[PDB]
């Protein structure tokens, strides 16, 4: 549970930042594993 | 910012009591306005739609 909560918090913050960087059209039309890959490899490393 | 500061304040407040509880997490849910101005706010939304 503690690890799940920490994962929730970190991923939510990273996703909030990323989705604030972009608009609705870029996140709706063509994701193509770009925002998601950025979130994933930012979670697996210390990227900010 | 509200969640972070709330968590910091809550853990600082809990610490002196020295209870066994450990603060796992605090998360924001909603910041709605009071009911008396809910009509004003959703009327503003309706007016924004009514322009188009």
């Amino acid at each position: 549970s503690q690890a799940e909560v920490l994962l929730k918090r970190k991923f939510s913050d990273r996703l909030r930042s990323e989705i604030g960087r972009l608009d609705v059209k870029d996140i709706v039309t063509d994701s193509r594993g770009r925002l998601t890959l950025e979130v994933r490899d930012a979670l697996n490393s210390g990227s900010a | 910012v509200i969640r972070s500061d709330t968590q910091r304040e809550l853990e600082e407040t809990i610490r002196p009591y020295d209870m066994g509880i450990t603060l796992l997490d605090v998360n924001f849910q909603a910041a709605r306005p009071p009911e008396e101005v809910k009509a004003a706010f959703d009327d503003a939304i309706a007016a924004r739609e009514n322009e188009q």
